[PDB]
RNA sequence: UCUCCAGGCAUACGCGUAUAACAACUCGGAUAACCAUUGUUAGUUAAUCAGAAUAGGCAAUAAUCACACUAUAAAUCACCUAUAACUUCUCUGUUAACCCAACACCGGAAUGCCUAAAGGAAAGAUCCAAAAAGAUAAAAGGAAAAGAA
RNA sequence: AACUGU
């Protein structure tokens, strides 16, 4: 249920902080399609954490570890926890980006936080009602 | 320098498009 | 895609000079605003960057 | 429950920020030395590459250069402010010089061109030699004082910055490193501190001169060598401060040479000079025998005066040092600055006829008396 | 800015422009990026750092904090007398990540300081095959702890 | 002899 990352478990977690300190900074981050699957989940948990409450001095030690700049620990409680009270989930968004040509063609995705102040990304749009194949698919719909 | 001279560095050195693949001479 | 990644480097550029320190990250909520576009109530209590050029048409 | 971490840099980060944290972990253990020797031991047990400077140079602005790198104003003139019969020291004093010059026989120097500066030397020790004791009954503190014949002030302290351009270490920000030593023809050192000459954080319009050009440029030559400050005695003597040096200007900088070489104005700037770096480099060392260092200047200023003689010429000089703090983290907040007042240089007497000399100037000899009478209150 | 690593700095010797900026991206780096390659221009500042008169007379006693104290292994020109000369600061070295090992070698390389304030990056990407190599862990057992002959 | 994944 682990990729195999690091030169050992506290190369993969201190990767993961690293990773994770950066994209709470800037919430947007690119990097290998692989280290931003893997690091979705422990996000996604993050956020949990912060509505947890601020209170909360278990959350502090988690947000501590994997949060070395400590400007941020104030941000997630005060705003990251604040912005997805009303989510119940799916806060981060990872999405696939070609693959970086730098002679290795490593798998690239974009991993964002959602409800930030970036632009949106360009993301991909279902075909429109407006067509004949789902016009037709309407008339089913109305004669059931 | 002496005598309270100073010195700096002087500075030295201070066809038509419609009608293509035929020359313009031609007025055929 | 280029072209939201050269908008943000641009936007993180204007936060950066706004922050004027390492280690500044505010706790309070983060918003854009472009030329023409005036900070309203909604805006207070965020940090506001502002941007020289005009809202970009497909930004919204 | 507010338990927030602080918002600092991360001490095991490979940035700036991360090792600003461990220099400032150093600079915070300099603060935690509590013993005088501890303190010198921990600045000076590495020894790096360092300007070697010299406190009596030709170098044109030589005050100038020193004053850049001490933080010191000099100003022009002296500092703001028991008869022994004047004019009997002069009789003295005029025997004093037709006895070494006239009276005394001594084998001749084989060099030839020692013989000057030989002279200059047995008159000025002579005079000094006499002078203690015709004083001594006025002056107690003199008696209990400790006068010094040619020994050593060391003196080390950072003033500027450099980044390396090339090599191994090519872009990494360094220190520009000095030291002077200095070996005053005499000096004397009493336990008691002077009476300070101005109030500490004087400030006046006159202004630290800064030098365009890098301390290598003008010579001066980085070597790597021990990294000593010393008072001209061991923290063990007890007499930690002092009243007056007495310097000694060789024949190549003495003023007939000068003025051939067209450096006549620079005559001043190296009785400026030798007086600026001595007295500084001298007075910097007691404060540090005090337990005062650049983070812990001196409560107090540092006083004393000073002496330079061309062998006809005769300059005097105060010193008075407010400041301990030229690095950058000490002096990041200071608005104190050292203040220098000197005197030009001015004959002692015109010639010596026969066995009796001729022109003897009481006023430079009064400067002495007034010196040498002046005692702590 | 973050994660992590922990011999660093001078001189000697050697090397001889490998230094730095700019411009190139072909060749050289035992592949690239980036340059150490290619081209151009610059550089290393010294009275202080370093290198570059004579004839006689006459000298018992180590050091070891040198005193005591002993010892054996036996360990210290000067200064006098004469003669002669009679006012001097030039020349040369100074760069560098450098040298000897066919190499940007893995080792060889004198001395002083000091042990992180100095100096650094194990990750070309992806996958998580088997087998193989190294390391750690063992239910019960203990050669199928360091003691004896 | 013990010791331990030998």
């Amino acid at each position: 249920v682990y990729r195999r990352l690091g030169l050992g478990p506290e190369s993969r977690i201190h990767l993961l902080r690293n990773l994770l300190t950066g994209l709470v900074r800037h919430e947007r981050i690119e990097a290998t399609w692989a280290r931003a699957d893997e690091m979705r989940g422990y996000a996604e948990k993050l956020i949990d954490y912060g509505k947890l409450g601020d209170t909360n001095e278990r959350a502090m030690r988690m947000a501590d570890f994997w949060l070395t700049e400590k400007d941020l620990i104030p941000k997630l409680f005060k705003v990251l926890a604040p912005r997805f009270q009303g989510q119940n989930g799916n806060y981060t968004r990872m999405l696939q980006i070609p693959n970086r040509k730098e002679q290795d063609r490593a798998k690239m995705a974009v991993i964002e936080y959602k409800g930030n102040y970036l632009p949106p990304l360009p993301l991909p749009h279902r075909d429109s009602n407006l067509t004949l194949l789902n016009q037709l698919l309407l008339g089913l719909q109305q004669d059931l | 320098l002496a005598h309270g001279q100073t010195f700096t560095f002087p500075d030295l050195f201070p066809s038509d498009l419609r009608c293509p693949g035929i020359p313009s001479w031609f007025g055929l | 895609y280029e072209k939201v990644r050269q908008e943000t480097t641009k936007i993180r550029q204007q936060i950066g000079a706004q922050e004027g320190g390492p280690f500044r990250a505010p706790s309070v909520e983060t918003m854009v605003l472009y030329t023409g576009e005036k900070p309203s109530e909604k805006d207070q209590g965020k940090r506001i960057v502002e941007r020289n050029i005009k809202r970009p048409s497909w930004f919204t | 429950v507010a338990r927030y971490p602080p918002i600092v840099a991360s001490m095991t980060a490979d940035s700036k920020a991360a090792r600003q944290r461990r220099v400032q972990r150093w600079q915070a253990t300099v603060h935690a030395a509590p013993s005088v020797d501890e303190k010198i031991r921990i600045l000076t047990k590495m020894q790096f590459k360092k300007y070697v400077v010299h406190p009596q140079i030709s170098a044109l602005n030589a005050d100038r250069w020193y004053q850049s790198f001490t933080k010191t104003v000099f100003v022009s003139g002296l500092p703001p402010a028991p008869s022994l019969d004047l004019a009997a020291l002069r009789a003295a004093v005029c025997d004093c010089i037709l006895q070494e010059q006239v009276y005394v026989r001594r084998r001749r120097p084989r060099s030839l061109f020692d013989r000057r500066q030989a002279l200059a030397s047995s008159i000025l020790d002579q005079v000094v030699r006499t002078l203690v004791n015709l004083l001594a009954p006025l002056n107690p503190v003199l008696s209990t004082a400790a006068l010094d014949c040619k020994r050593s002030v060391d003196f080390y302290w950072l003033r500027g910055e450099e980044r390396i351009p090339a090599g191994h270490r090519k872009g990494h920000i360094d220190a520009l490193r000095y030291q002077i030593n200095d070996k005053p023809h005499n000096q004397i050192r009493i336990s008691k501190q002077l009476p300070e000459f101005v109030p500490l954080d004087y400030s006046i319009p006159t202004e630290i001169p800064v030098m365009k050009c890098k301390p290598d440029k003008l010579p001066l030559f980085r070597r790597q060598y021990e990294n000593s400050i010393f008072t001209g005695s061991k923290t063990a003597d007890p007499c930690c401060y002092g009243h007056t040096q007495f310097h000694l200007i060789p024949d190549r900088l003495k003023r007939e040479r000068l003025i051939r070489q067209n450096q006549a104005e620079q005559v001043e700037a190296v009785f400026r000079a030798n007086a600026i770096a001595s007295l500084f480099a001298w007075t910097g060392a007691q404060a540090m025998y005090q337990g005062f260092w650049s983070e812990a200047d001196v409560t107090r200023p540092f006083v004393s005066q000073a002496v330079i003689t061309d062998g006809k010429y005769f300059s005097f000089f105060c010193y008075q040092l407010n400041t301990l703090a030229l690095t950058v983290q000490a002096d990041q907040n200071n608005p104190r600055k050292n203040l220098c007042w000197g005197s030009q240089s001015q004959p002692l007497y015109e010639t010596v006829e026969d066995n009796d000399v001729k022109g003897f100037d009481d006023g430079t000899l009064l400067q002495i008396v007034h010196f040498l009478l002046n005692k702590p209150r």
